[PDB]
């Protein structure tokens, strides 16, 4: 769909930060990193909402795990975006999901380091779960299954 | 495959939309003064003059001229150069007839049974292409014009002037929207600005901020005031008739429209009541998700409490049989004119806002609420 | 699947169509006196007042007042007690006049390269349902109201009076008419006739003729002047605004429409000319059998010779690649405004006939002619 | 389709007079009897158009007559009893708007037969002409059924 | 597709060693890290197979000598593998359960790099039609990971 | 598209499969002695007696008794308390020998041209779900029972006894594997072991190393000797026949079956040979990639060299028209009985191997080779 | 589409069917004496020896050999030349009878709660091709051999001898029965008769009266004792065994099958009753119009009354959602074994007739009753 109601050309992107199995110290780590992000709204160029969580099989048999996450509304296609990347890099965080608000879909960038751009574009859909089947890359904010979609 | 689709939206500075604004401004006035009024007013827009004519049935007393001049002031036609001024223009009143006698006489028949106002047919369309269930292109055009008017009003472009029109052409490939084919914008501009500054400014403040950067492409083309000399705008530019701009209010030709002008008619008039109703129900439908999009046709004969015909269409987008679908429709909503009135309780002077930029596609409009979808949610089972 | 559909057609007696006939007669007169002029006029209808106004860049000189009076006379509203007497009609004229010859002496540029008057989109729809290549319902309601008009004019039911409307509901099975669910008729009449006698008479001389027997059953529901009081009608009955009856002029709402009224618009402007051109190409397409029902969305920009966007739609009723189809269209047709003016030779004072009772579905009209269809089928290929 | 043009409740029907046995003399008696029909407009209650010529490949070709009668069956009755008198049994009728109807085979004064499963009539699709041609106004036409 | 011919729940993962641009010394480098891991299998708990070649198209495909190792311990052995890649700077590795042959890749740096990708579609397939992806082939068996559509 | 599927297997310790083992071991013995022979032997298995009888034409000389006792002993039923002994079981050969001279005497005939020995029909299946081109569940179930037999043999859990059966239920979404719903494994066990520790042991030594834990959920249920007592095992408790488990031999019931018990049938017998041919050609088909899952059926009229019907089935998962496909089929493969013989070369004492654990999915068996598949793929030009 | 499908049935005269007839006739007499009994009896058939053995718990008193000889007599093998005779053949009763358990645990507590007798899985199939709701070719083949036996009994062609095999290959276009391609009919005949007359008279008296003359074409091929000699038939030529011809009993090969031998099995045994219930619910679903062709797989873990897994397969012909259908299955029918028993009244001495010529498709059989179908027709009224 084309969520017209949300703001325009802004990029809304998510971050998790809770990478390693560090159950509660990782949650504290998360709170810390959220505070850090909020600390510099300008260069971060984003507004933050921390309700969202993310949920994956993670291909390591033990169990699908979920992490607390944050949505940030970067205005810059790159600048605030690149700031988010450098942040997750600092935080040892492998990849991030950025989708352009208006189209409501854009691929992920698993770029790290200092000056790297690894721009993937998924099959052009995102944040869209009709409560049919929760198998895929698992998301929830405001108790809404909202995950991307591959074309068929 | 890929095919172009095109929709347009006029500024609220356009003479026809000007007349509609005037009409429904009068309507909101009279309605505020009386819930139960029965009003059908029409507004003619001409260079030196504006006329209003029609009929009103109520007890209210209403100053037409000041309503009109307030409206124009809101739009901003306040100087000769524009070709039109709120103050100096001629207002012409022919509505009157102020006859609440007939309906005040006796009231004992149930409202839900009181037959349809007059014969007619109308449609309500809905889809899932956007958040608001409206079609994408008409919505984008509305965003364009309303953004333009906003820039004019806030003063970011002081030289802007109220009249404007916009048309957009998208490439619908496999249903999804890959990107815009082209965009054409026409505006009223002060005499000071030259062309190049105008094109630059409008591409800057309007095109980019409103449109999805991705849809914005090089191949996409941009035509801005091809004549460029538009200091003449509005009435002296062209004629203005109420409801003449019928489609723009609707889904922008995306779906079939009935044929009754919204503005200048009150919820007593079957057209708007039923149309709001159809949009409302189709919205609850697609909100349930029974079909990605639905068209609704309803036909009333005069003096009939019930719709003469009720047709639902999913265009094959249905997740369930269409017949039990029809059943659910006829069950969950009272389609009687006053019945859907009570369902939507239109008796509130709010239409002055819906005057322009689409009568659907805005939340505060009550019909756009879609609670009953959940009830619908329960009535049908799983898809397929 | 099975469902219901409804359409509506008005009599000339209805005020909206009244204004439309008015402005169009104006335009036809001016066109007769002058081919190349530009015309943009609107008509308003009050109780006894009729207004006409607009910009007409013409060399011509004709009294709008007497034209209006004669037109209303032809409509027959010649008695105040009807609600309108043509003799008494209050006539208001504010028509803007300008010299077009000076403009054309300035331009000196090729017609085809001359751009469109105003940005606007429009539709043309056709289908193999009707052998007139229209949708059924709007055509039936049209024959309905016009049969009423005729049976009034010839005075067979003299007490009948002009203002009349028809709202008709068919039952479609799998996209096929199985039967008419309901037919609703309202009409203006003398006062002396009884309502019941009236219903009987109209069922006789109007309903039975235009409606076929089979769709008529006991299940068919009839509602004739449900108010029963239609002496009070016409202008005094209701205010009519030019073009407000647009859809019911176009397609009965069977297919989309853009929103540009037909009347008061010379072929020069994009609205009416483009509408004809779209219906024309669609009709020729269907006559080539390429698609069984097809809708065309053509969109022009102001001042621009090129039509911004072109879309063909077949609802899967195509027999060929729709894109190949579009290609063939652009081949055979010059979508330029002057292009369609050329291809169809609309420069002739004929539109007083397209005033009322259907713009599309009347053969004498140029666009309704389908010549290139065969050649189109020749360009087609397999079928 | 539906042809939209002719008076609705009217009944247009096509009949052939020529038998299979001979041709030219069948044609002479054809023109005779069809002229007799034409001459009398009350019982036959119809107008005639003789342009139409039929084939039945079963192409057995014969000259045919299209008569438009108002009477739902009555002038139709005269037509069908007339084909009886000419020993002919095959006669087609159809109502304008439907632009189709089944086939009647009615000899005997009251001997009256009705078809089963009529789909459509009086259009050629140019695809497969195996059906009985009916060529009038340089146009072939046949009857149809849903598949 | 479930191969089911190799061992069951036993893990298998790949590594490259050739991350930076040091082609020849890169080659020796890989070989030496191979010697490291193969010399102490117990800690790795893995069987090595160094023949494989890893091609990252990365929008101009780069091909690096690669090694597939079978790690028994559902995390420990592969953990040791992650460690090795970390010290040898190798960015990230692929793992998968052979029976299912489907698993995303895990990134692993620092003390405990526990960063495994989402969208775990599939792996170990050769459509033979479109090579526009990561060429990961042993014995000309291009084993590429996939997703479902 | 969410459904539970189930498959079933038996260890060789089960009496029926024991009977089949016996027959085929006889077969391999004879074939070793003489390839060209004709053999149709069947074996009934009562508690204390195994009856063996059949029609045999050969120049062979083979003790039934020695062979039977050897096979049974190899299985391990070497004790009374087991429920059956190899040494004290009664051996009854009802075998009636025909003259190989009738075989020598017929001459001057194309060995190929000769008509099929006996009418019949059979279905060979293949699916690319697994690298063995076999339905996944039955393959896992074979791996289960075989693992059980293995732990019995290697001495890890010597208290375990040969008879054992397996039943697996998988989830399926979109036709694809997701999870295992249920697993049932029931074995014969020596008296000394308990119930509980047995539950534990079977859980560990067999279930765990063989079942992909990803398919294993907490929700996945488990059953191990639900009756909780299986000391009396083998033919003693239950009778067994030759070819009474024709399903688990082939496909675990995933695919429709012809109905010719393979064991005890010589290659020249049409059923066994032809079914081998069917699985063979289907495997080649899928390997070439001409389709994803194909079921072949072939039918044979007595005394005819040419089959009656050769039907291929793609379930839409074809990549080519089934008709061009069929043409190709009859092109590359000669379904003449001696033809399929020469194609597969069945004339080798190898079937004692195919005794249990499925006739299909095991490489060294020649019918599983897929060399033809390449020329098949190259026969039709396919680019996807 | 173009594909040729083949099925094959046997006469009662064939050995395997002889075995099954014997077993189930035994079962019938026994269960008549005591409905509550439990019986698992298998019958081996050799040149002249009929062996019968299995496990029986009851209080009944039945001669094995008596029923044996009587059955064989009813079939007609009464003479040396036929190759067999009840008067001649020796009967070996190997059944070991142990007491019925009278303990109170197996008593009233609950039949429904009583666990499954034995692990396994089975299939039911139903189609809308026929009134009998079974695939065409198997039905026609059964009717063929039935016509055969009927001839041999009424005395039309007395020189016929009981053994007979029939096979039919139908053409298939769009899955609609179009043409019968091939017919293979081998039968057992007296010595006096000659080959040519046999071919002729057989074509006449049997083939015509059973096959629809339409699918018989000129190109239709025929094979009738093409060996040209079927004097010595019956068991002498070849071993016959219990239930081996399991395919012909079920579906003629159109549907996938579980593997449980129905003959000689007491109803309380899970296999036969479960499969009958499978065919039962299949017939009910098809008769309720809910689908065109449905298949059912049901699986039971030994000792658990609850079915492990229940799969329903509609091949896209589901008219309601397949999973809602599955819900319907679990609701409307109790699938526990004793649930089946109460559902079908299986505990009745019927199956002797059911031994041969189709385990389904003959109306008076209880599982074949389509009673429940209406309720299913009720439980969902949606059409697609």
């Amino acid at each position: 769909i084309f969520t017209k109601e949300p703001a325009n050309v802004f990029y809304v992107l998510v971050s998790a930060f809770r990478s390693n199995l560090c159950d509660e110290v990782n949650m504290s780590r998360h709170r810390h990193m959220v505070s850090t992000l909020r600390a510099a709204p300008g260069l971060y160029g984003s507004v933050e909402s921390t309700d969202l969580t993310g949920c994956y099989r993670e291909a390591i048999s033990s169990a699908p795990t979920e992490e607390k996450t944050v949505r940030v509304r970067c205005k810059d296609k790159a600048q605030a975006l690149n700031v988010a990347r450098l942040a997750c890099n600092e935080w040892e965080q492998d990849c991030v999901l950025v989708y352009k608000s208006q189209t409501h879909t854009a691929g992920l960038v698993y770029a790290k380091g200092i000056d790297g751009y690894k721009a993937e574009r998924l099959p052009g859909s995102f944040q869209e779960v009709p409560k049919g089947a929760p198998l895929q890359g698992c998301f929830t904010i405001d108790e809404f299954g909202r995950r991307w979609q591959v074309q068929h | 495959a890929k095919h172009l689709f095109t929709s347009e939206s006029v500024s609220e500075g356009h003479p026809d939309k000007i007349a509609d604004q005037i009409s429904d401004a009068v309507l909101d006035a009279i309605l505020e003064q009386d819930p139960k009024a029965r009003v059908a007013c029409e507004t003619y827009v001409k260079t030196g003059m504006v006329l209003v004519g029609g009929e009103i049935t109520t007890s209210a007393w209403v100053d037409i001229e000041e309503i009109t001049r307030n409206t124009v002031r809101e739009i901003g036609y306040v100087h000769s150069d524009m070709g039109f001024d709120a103050n100096s223009c001629a207002v012409l009143s022919a509505i009157g007839k102020q006859s609440p006698d007939i309906n005040q006489g006796v009231d004992r028949a149930d409202p839900l049974e009181q037959g349809a106002g007059d014969q007619g047919l109308m449609f309500g369309y809905a889809t899932n292409e956007t958040d608001v269930l409206m079609p994408a292109p008409i919505t984008y055009a509305h965003r364009l014009v309303q953004r333009q008017a906003e820039v004019r009003k806030n003063g970011t472009l002081p030289w802007l002037r109220p009249d404007a029109k916009s048309q957009v052409t998208f490439q619908y490939d496999d249903g999804k929207i890959v990107g815009i084919d082209a965009v054409v914008l026409s505006t009223q501009h002060s005499e000071e600005i030259d062309q190049k500054s105008l094109q630059e400014a409008v591409m800057e403040e309007i095109i980019k901020p409103i449109l999805p950067a991705e849809w914005l492409t090089s191949a996409t083309k941009f035509f801005i005031n091809p004549t460029g000399r538009f200091v003449i705008g509005g009435p002296m530019g062209d004629c203005g008739l109420t409801g003449r701009k019928i489609i723009v209010d609707t889904y922008g030709g995306m779906a079939r429209h009935g044929g009754g002008a919204f503005s200048g008619k009150d919820p007593s008039k079957v057209d708007r009541s039923a149309a709001y109703a159809a949009r409302y129900v189709a919205k609850n439908i697609v909100a349930a998700g029974l079909a990605d999009r639905c068209e609704i046709q309803v036909s009333y004969a005069i003096g009939v409490a019930e719709p003469t015909s009720i047709m639902v269409e999913t265009f094959g987008t249905e997740k369930v049989p269409s017949e039990q679908l029809t059943l659910l429709v006829r069950e969950f909503f009272d389609l009687r004119p006053y019945g859907l009135i009570q369902m939507l309780d239109l008796l509130h002077p709010i239409y002055k806002e819906t005057a322009a930029y689409g009568h659907f596609g805005r939340e505060h409009f009550p019909w756009e609420k879609t609670d009953k979808a959940q009830l619908l949610r329960d009535a049908a089972g799983l898809k397929h």
